[PDB]
Protein backbone atom coordinates (compact mmCIF):
# COMPACT_ATOMS: atom_id res chain seq x y z
CA UNK A 1 0.00 0.00 0.00
CA UNK A 2 0.71 3.84 -0.56
CA UNK A 3 0.02 5.90 2.13
CA UNK A 4 -0.46 10.26 1.46
CA UNK A 5 2.62 11.83 1.69
CA UNK B 1 18.85 13.50 -5.29
CA UNK B 2 17.65 15.99 -3.25
CA UNK B 3 13.74 16.60 -1.76
CA UNK B 4 11.82 19.13 -3.15
CA UNK B 5 8.87 17.35 -1.51
CA UNK B 6 7.22 20.03 0.42
CA UNK B 7 7.55 22.42 -2.50
CA UNK B 8 5.86 20.23 -4.87
CA UNK B 9 3.05 19.75 -2.07
CA UNK B 10 2.68 23.79 -2.08
CA UNK B 11 2.12 23.90 -6.20
CA UNK B 12 0.13 20.74 -6.22
CA UNK B 13 -2.35 22.87 -3.41
CA UNK B 14 -2.17 25.47 -6.08
CA UNK B 15 -3.40 24.26 -9.38
CA UNK B 16 -5.95 21.40 -7.45
CA UNK B 17 -6.29 22.53 -3.91
CA UNK B 18 -8.56 19.60 -3.52
CA UNK B 19 -6.32 16.77 -4.56
CA UNK B 20 -3.96 15.16 -2.64
CA UNK B 21 -0.95 12.94 -3.56
CA UNK B 22 0.16 9.41 -2.31
CA UNK B 23 3.73 8.70 -0.74
CA UNK B 24 4.98 6.71 -3.93
CA UNK B 25 3.56 9.64 -6.85
CA UNK B 26 5.59 12.19 -4.71
CA UNK B 27 8.56 9.83 -4.84
CA UNK B 28 7.84 10.18 -8.50
CA UNK B 29 7.66 13.86 -9.02
CA UNK B 30 10.84 14.46 -6.92
CA UNK B 31 12.66 12.07 -9.31
CA UNK B 32 11.17 14.17 -11.73
CA UNK B 33 12.62 17.33 -10.34
CA UNK B 34 16.10 16.07 -9.76
CA UNK B 35 16.70 14.81 -13.43
CA UNK B 36 15.24 17.98 -15.05
CA UNK B 37 18.02 19.73 -12.36
CA UNK B 38 20.51 17.63 -13.26
CA UNK B 39 20.18 17.76 -17.22
CA UNK B 40 20.28 22.07 -16.85
CA UNK B 41 23.17 21.63 -14.46
CA UNK B 42 25.06 19.83 -16.79
CA UNK B 43 24.36 21.59 -19.90
CA UNK B 44 24.73 25.14 -17.86
CA UNK B 45 27.99 23.49 -16.92
CA UNK B 46 29.15 22.77 -20.68
CA UNK B 47 27.88 26.80 -21.86
CA UNK B 48 29.73 27.70 -19.00
CA UNK B 49 33.07 26.58 -20.53
CA UNK B 50 32.44 28.54 -23.73
CA UNK B 51 32.47 32.10 -21.70
CA UNK B 52 34.99 34.72 -21.09
CA UNK B 53 34.27 34.00 -17.38
CA UNK B 54 33.35 30.29 -15.88
CA UNK B 55 30.38 31.53 -14.55
CA UNK B 56 26.83 30.23 -14.62
CA UNK B 57 24.37 32.83 -14.92
CA UNK B 58 21.03 32.85 -15.61
CA UNK B 59 22.11 33.19 -19.17
CA UNK B 60 23.53 29.98 -19.40
CA UNK B 61 20.60 28.89 -17.03
CA UNK B 62 18.14 29.63 -20.17
CA UNK B 63 20.22 28.79 -23.01
CA UNK B 64 20.20 24.87 -21.16
CA UNK B 65 16.17 25.09 -21.17
CA UNK B 66 16.35 25.67 -24.68
CA UNK B 67 18.72 22.99 -25.66
CA UNK B 68 16.88 20.79 -22.97
CA UNK B 69 13.09 21.05 -23.12
CA UNK B 70 11.22 20.25 -25.87
CA UNK B 71 10.51 23.69 -27.66
CA UNK B 72 6.81 24.51 -26.60
CA UNK B 73 7.48 23.64 -22.88
CA UNK B 74 10.95 25.88 -23.19
CA UNK B 75 8.94 28.54 -24.85
CA UNK B 76 6.58 28.82 -21.55
CA UNK B 77 9.70 27.66 -19.03
CA UNK B 78 12.24 31.19 -20.71
CA UNK B 79 8.79 33.09 -20.02
CA UNK B 80 8.68 31.72 -16.27
CA UNK B 81 12.27 32.20 -15.67
CA UNK B 82 12.77 35.24 -17.38
CA UNK B 83 9.72 36.80 -15.29
CA UNK B 84 11.43 35.80 -11.83
CA UNK B 85 14.80 37.64 -12.48
CA UNK B 86 12.99 40.62 -13.57
CA UNK B 87 11.26 40.35 -10.38
CA UNK B 88 14.17 39.56 -8.18
CA UNK B 89 16.53 41.93 -9.84
CA UNK B 90 14.30 44.93 -8.75
CA UNK C 1 10.69 36.08 -7.53
CA UNK C 2 7.04 35.01 -6.77
CA UNK C 3 8.17 31.57 -6.55
CA UNK C 4 6.85 28.16 -4.40
CA UNK C 5 10.03 26.38 -5.10
CA UNK C 6 12.99 27.08 -2.63
CA UNK C 7 16.09 29.12 -4.15
CA UNK C 8 18.35 29.13 -1.55
CA UNK C 9 18.30 25.36 -1.80
CA UNK C 10 18.63 25.08 -5.40
CA UNK C 11 21.61 27.75 -5.06
CA UNK C 12 23.23 25.53 -2.70
CA UNK C 13 22.11 22.39 -4.94
CA UNK C 14 24.31 24.37 -7.65
CA UNK C 15 27.40 25.29 -5.95
CA UNK C 16 28.06 21.65 -4.09
CA UNK C 17 27.52 20.17 -7.44
CA UNK C 18 30.47 22.07 -8.53
CA UNK C 19 29.30 22.54 -12.19
CA UNK C 20 31.04 25.91 -12.55
CA UNK C 21 33.59 28.02 -10.34
CA UNK C 22 31.09 30.55 -9.27
CA UNK C 23 27.02 30.76 -10.25
CA UNK C 24 25.43 34.38 -10.42
CA UNK C 25 22.78 35.27 -8.09
CA UNK C 26 20.00 35.07 -11.13
CA UNK C 27 20.99 31.28 -12.10
CA UNK C 28 19.02 29.33 -8.84
CA UNK C 29 16.24 32.13 -9.83
CA UNK C 30 15.79 31.64 -13.05
CA UNK C 31 16.07 27.60 -12.27
CA UNK C 32 13.66 27.41 -9.42
CA UNK C 33 11.21 29.08 -11.62
CA UNK C 34 11.78 26.54 -14.36
CA UNK C 35 11.47 23.48 -12.01
CA UNK C 36 8.47 24.96 -10.10
CA UNK C 37 6.60 25.55 -14.38
CA UNK C 38 7.19 21.63 -14.95
CA UNK C 39 6.09 20.54 -11.20
CA UNK C 40 2.67 22.68 -11.94
CA UNK C 41 2.54 21.28 -15.55
CA UNK C 42 2.95 17.49 -14.81
CA UNK C 43 0.69 17.96 -11.53
CA UNK C 44 -1.93 20.03 -13.34
CA UNK C 45 -2.59 17.16 -15.78
CA UNK C 46 -1.97 14.31 -13.30
CA UNK C 47 -4.77 15.77 -10.99
CA UNK C 48 -7.38 15.82 -13.74
CA UNK C 49 -6.27 12.06 -14.58
CA UNK C 50 -7.16 11.95 -11.01
CA UNK C 51 -10.55 13.54 -10.87
CA UNK C 52 -11.51 11.50 -14.39
CA UNK C 53 -10.11 8.34 -12.41
CA UNK C 54 -12.74 9.77 -9.60
CA UNK C 55 -10.06 9.61 -6.65
CA UNK C 56 -8.82 12.69 -4.54
CA UNK C 57 -5.71 12.13 -4.90
CA UNK C 58 -2.97 11.70 -7.35
CA UNK C 59 -1.37 7.64 -6.80
CA UNK C 60 1.46 6.70 -9.33
CA UNK C 61 -1.14 5.66 -12.34
CA UNK C 62 -2.21 9.22 -12.41
CA UNK C 63 1.32 10.30 -13.46
CA UNK C 64 2.36 7.60 -15.84
CA UNK C 65 -1.44 8.89 -17.77
CA UNK C 66 -0.44 12.36 -17.71
CA UNK C 67 3.15 11.86 -19.17
CA UNK C 68 2.54 9.27 -21.50
CA UNK C 69 -0.69 11.52 -23.02
CA UNK C 70 1.51 14.32 -23.36
CA UNK C 71 3.88 14.38 -26.46
CA UNK C 72 6.40 16.99 -24.97
CA UNK C 73 6.71 15.23 -21.14
CA UNK C 74 7.29 12.06 -22.30
CA UNK C 75 10.27 12.93 -24.61
CA UNK C 76 11.64 14.95 -21.17
CA UNK C 77 10.75 12.59 -18.54
CA UNK C 78 10.36 9.48 -20.61
CA UNK C 79 8.69 6.42 -19.62
CA UNK C 80 7.01 6.04 -16.00
CA UNK C 81 7.19 2.96 -14.46
CA UNK C 82 4.50 1.49 -12.05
Amino acid sequence: NDPDY
Amino acid sequence: VETYKIYIFKVLKQVHPDIGISSKAMGIMNSFINDIFEKLAQESSKLARYNKKPTITSREIQTAVRLVLPGELAKHAVSEGTKAVTKFTS
Amino acid sequence: AGLQFPVGRIARFLKAGKYAERVGAGAPVYLAAVLEYLAAEVLELAGNAARDNKKTRIVPRHIQLAVRNDEELSKLLGDVTI
